[PDB]
C-alpha cells in the first residue's frame, strides 16, 4: 500500500506537469500563427511590388 | 479616373458577404457564450445534493 | 462498505473529464467557424 | 518662385511617406494586441 501511494501521487503529480506542456505550445502556436499571418501580408505585399 | 477606381473603390457584393459573415459569427459566439456561462452551475447541484 | 475510497465517483470524474475536451472542441469550432482552429486539429489540413 | 508644382509634388510625398509609416505602425499594433490577448488565455 505504501507503493501504490508513492505511485499513484507520482503519477498524479506526472499529469500536473504534463498539463504545462500543452499550456507552453498553445501559447508558441499563437505566435506562430501571427508570425504566419505576417508573413502571409509579405508575401502578398511582394507579389503586388513585382 | 478609371485605374483609381480599380484601385481604392470597394466591392460591395463582397463587402455585404463579408458583413453577413461576421453578423452570423458574432450571433452565434455570443449564443455559445451564454451557453458556456451556464455551464458551471452543476457544481452548485453537486454541493447541495 | 468502503467509505474511505468510492471508486464509483472515481469512475465518473474521469467519463466527465474526457467528455470535457469534446465539449471544448464544438464550442470552439462553433465561435471560431473552422474545423482547424489549431495544428492539434489536422495540420495536415492546415499546411495546405 | 520657380519650379512651383515640384516643390508641391514633393510635399505632397513627404506627407505620404509619413501617413504610410503611420498605417504600418496601427497593423503593427493591432498584430501585437491580438498576440498579447491570446498569450493571456493562455496563462
Amino acid at each position: 500500500a505504501n507503493r501504490f501511494t508513492s505511485n499513484i501521487k507520482g503519477l498524479t503529480q506526472a499529469a500536473r506537469n504534463a498539463n504545462d506542456g500543452i499550456s507552453v505550445a498553445q501559447t508558441t502556436e499563437g505566435a506562430l500563427s501571427e508570425i504566419n499571418n505576417n508573413l502571409q501580408r509579405v508575401r502578398e505585399l511582394t507579389v503586388q511590388a513585382t | 479616373s478609371e485605374a483609381q477606381s480599380r484601385i481604392q473603390d470597394a466591392d460591395y457584393a463582397t463587402e455585404v458577404s463579408n458583413m453577413s459573415k461576421a453578423q452570423i459569427i458574432q450571433q452565434a459566439g455570443n449564443s455559445v457564450l451564454a451557453k458556456a456561462n451556464q455551464v458551471p452551475q452543476q457544481v452548485l447541484s453537486l454541493l447541495q445534493g | 462498505q468502503v467509505i474511505n475510497t468510492n471508486s464509483l465517483s472515481l469512475i465518473t470524474q474521469n467519463n466527465i473529464n474526457k467528455n470535457q475536451s469534446a465539449l471544448s472542441s464544438s464550442i470552439e469550432r462553433l465561435s471560431s467557424g473552422l474545423r482547424i482552429n489549431s495544428a492539434k486539429d489536422d495540420a495536415a489540413g492546415q499546411a495546405i | 518662385t520657380t519650379d512651383p508644382l515640384k516643390a508641391l509634388d514633393d510635399a505632397i510625398a513627404s506627407v505620404d511617406k509619413f501617413r504610410s509609416s503611420l498605417g504600418a505602425v496601427q497593423n503593427r499594433l493591432d498584430s501585437a494586441v491580438t498576440n498579447l490577448n491570446n498569450t493571456t488565455t493562455n496563462l
